[PDB]
């Protein structure tokens, strides 16, 4: 099987920038490659076929290049309707597959914004059920890359937490993230200090919001 | 009118069977390379099957022996018979007209297939109370935790829609229990937290559940 | 005592496209399979229905020499019971095929720096090819319900595509010259023997 490695995973660009996406096959596929555009909830849209041929109806600011293993998509002048996720495909019929790239998300570039951190202890109603869910909130930040580390009595917790990120806000171009740490009532009552540690580009040092169980 | 219309998707328990349909107009199915491409939630595109105009079919390794692509030339319809369904088959399934070296030009709107051993269950709504630690500076945050429901989706509003600015309803996460969990928070000025009452309205049509939960400061 | 013209097929300077494969009818001659035993390091010599060492001991009514050019990724289709764009729409071998298939990498011969678009292949066809069928039609393929009337555009595509053989391509996308030898033995006087 051919492996299509696409880079970068995400990039930030303002309107008018020259945007470049790279797609690499694990072996020579000559010119059998295509580029697609996809917006959330919509079907994919064909942009380039045969490595460098522009699909009918696609604006001329799009252009493909490369042959063999290294391919590049190029948007000469980024327009507002071009903020989306782009994929490359190996149209070669050997070995079947038609593998797609990992995808590149192109969001709106703006100034760096540090997140507002809020920690929420589990509700008394939920503790009555036997499950304790602690939620950490990262409000209105940029860029998307942000790291949340749970600490329980200063013990770094991993594997029992889940995260969710909203789409780039249509008004201030920021992201917001929630992280849910779930424990049984028994394990929750075994510890005292609950904190989430947020590191981000807009923070020179990690921010920690914490509480003590029962205060 | 050149378009592909998918149907047949839905909820089914693992091991069940499901047949997707792809009604075409403009493009002739029996004359084209027709392909099925699926996309799991938050993941990339994955090719599934293809049927040549000459009848040759080709399937991905993960669905070999389970899926069968077919077509009815009189109906001008493409079919995908999906047997022995698994959780990892949960994805939006597109039918498309493949042009090989000329790319894939015609895509359908997609039909949603969800494979889970979970039953329909209404969510528990818990308050995320705005405490002293939930106030960075000048504004505080409050929210609701919509936990343990199935299937998607739920809709959440605040004060019956009167509060819309600064509201963030996050996309749900699939828990190891197989039930979805979701949170919706809102940031307000700290001065209004005890002159304005905040109630989140959670609606879950699969279970006919409408729950209104008041979020109040926690009492020490 | 004429010798079978095998030199004219393998040592030909130009080969035909796969969709319009050339067939040389070889009959009433003395065949030397020892020069095709082991030509070079290329050992594409898969024989079906017949043994190579037994060819010198067998007489056939007619011997057909089919020659064409494909890519490396498609040689696996030139075999009995294969599927693909080449096998279904260009050159199909029967399920009971009796003969040998020969191929060798001709990247130093059929690939130019600017792309050798001379070699073509068929991309669109309404149905599959019968064994030993040659379709040289260039009619605009009607992929929709609207008739084409020889107008290339949407749902009306030219049924032939170019290979564009470049010498820097991958091995699988480099040109390969193929020679398929079919051995026929029907109710007729056998004239092609070995020695
Ligand atoms: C074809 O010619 C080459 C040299 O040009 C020679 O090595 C080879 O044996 C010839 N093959 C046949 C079948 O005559």
């Amino acid at each position: 099987e051919i492996v299509m490695t696409q880079s970068p995973s995400s990039l930030s660009a303002s309107v008018g920038d020259r945007v470049t996406i790279t797609c690499r096959a694990s072996q020579g596929i000559s010119s059998y490659l295509a580029w697609y555009q996809q917006k959330p909830g919509k079907a994919p849209k064909l942009l380039i076929y045969a490595a460098s041929t522009l699909q009918s109806g696609v604006p001329s600011r799009f252009s493909g290049s490369g042959s063999g293993t290294d391919f590049t998509l190029t948007i000469s002048s980024l327009q507002p309707e071009d903020f989306a996720t782009y994929y490359c495909q190996q149209l070669d019929s050997y070995p079947p597959g038609y593998t797609f790239g990992q995808g590149t998300k192109v969001d709106i570039k703006r100034t760096v914004a540090a997140p507002s951190v809020f920690i929420f202890p589990p509700s008394d109603e939920q503790l009555k059920s036997g499950t304790a869910s602690v939620v950490c909130l990262l409000n209105n930040f940029y860029p998307r890359e942000a790291k949340v580390q749970w600490k329980v009595d200063n013990a770094l917790q991993s594997g029992n937490s889940q995260e969710s990120v909203t789409e780039q806000d249509s008004k201030d171009s920021t992201y917001s993230l929630s992280s849910t740490l779930t424990l049984s009532k028994a394990d929750y009552e075994k510890h005292k200090v609950y904190a989430c540690e947020v590191t981000h580009q807009g923070l020179s040092s990690p921010v920690t919001k914490s509480f003590n169980r029962g205060e | 009118q050149v378009q592909l219309v998918e149907s047949g998707g839905g909820l089914i328990q693992p091991g069940g069977s499901l047949r997707l349909s792809c009604a075409a107009s403009g493009v002739t199915v029996s004359s084209n390379y027709m392909s099925w491409v699926r996309q799991a939630p938050g993941k990339g595109l994955e090719w599934v099957s293809i049927i040549y105009s000459g009848g040759t079919t080709y399937y991905a390794d993960s669905v070999k022996g389970r899926f069968t692509i077919s077509r009815d030339s009189s109906m001008n319809t493409l079919y995908l018979q999906m047997n022995s369904l698994r959780a990892e088959d949960t994805a939006v399934y597109y039918c498309a007209r493949d042009l090989m070296v000329y790319g894939i030009d015609v895509w359908g709107q997609g039909t949603t297939v969800t494979v889970s051993s979970a039953s329909t269950k209404g969510p528990s709504v818990f308050p995320l109370a705005p405490s002293s630690k939930s106030t960075s500076g000048g504004t505080a945050a409050l929210g609701c935790l919509v936990k343990d429901y199935f299937p998607e989706p739920v809709t959440v509003s605040w004060n019956s829609g009167a509060l819309t600015s600064g509201v963030h309803t996050f996309p749900a996460v699939l828990q190891s229990s197989g039930l979805y969990s979701l949170s919706s928070v809102v940031t307000v000025p700290s001065s209004s937290l005890g002159t304005q009452t905040y109630i989140c309205n959670v609606n879950h049509k699969p279970s006919n559940t409408k729950v209104d939960k008041k979020v109040e400061p926690k009492s020490c | 005592t004429n010798l079978c013209p095998f030199d004219e097929v393998f040592n030909a300077t130009r080969f035909a496209s796969v969709y319009a494969w050339n067939r040389k009818r070889i009959s009433n001659c003395v065949a030397d399979y020892s020069v095709l035993y082991n030509f070079a390091p290329f050992f594409a010599f898969k024989c079906y229905g017949v043994s190579p060492t037994k060819l010198n001991d067998l007489c056939f009514t007619n011997v057909y020499a089919d020659s064409f050019v494909i890519r490396g990724n498609e040689v696996s289709q030139i075999a009995p019971g294969q599927t693909g764009n080449i096998a279904d729409y260009n050159y199909k071998l029967p399920d009971d095929f009796t003969g040998c298939v020969i191929a060798w990498n001709s990247n130093k011969l059929d690939s130019k720096v600017g792309g050798n678009y001379n070699y073509l292949y068929r991309l669109f066809r309404k149905s599959n090819l019968k064994p030993f069928e040659r379709d040289i039609s260039t009619e605009i393929y009607q992929a929709g319900n609207k008739p084409c009337n020889g107008v290339a555009g949407f749902n009306c595509y030219f049924p032939l595509r170019s290979y564009g053989f470049r010498p820097t391509y991958g091995v699988g996308h480099q040109p390969y010259r193929v020679v398929v030898l079919s051995f026929e033995l029907l109710h007729a006087p056998a004239t092609v023997c070995g020695k």
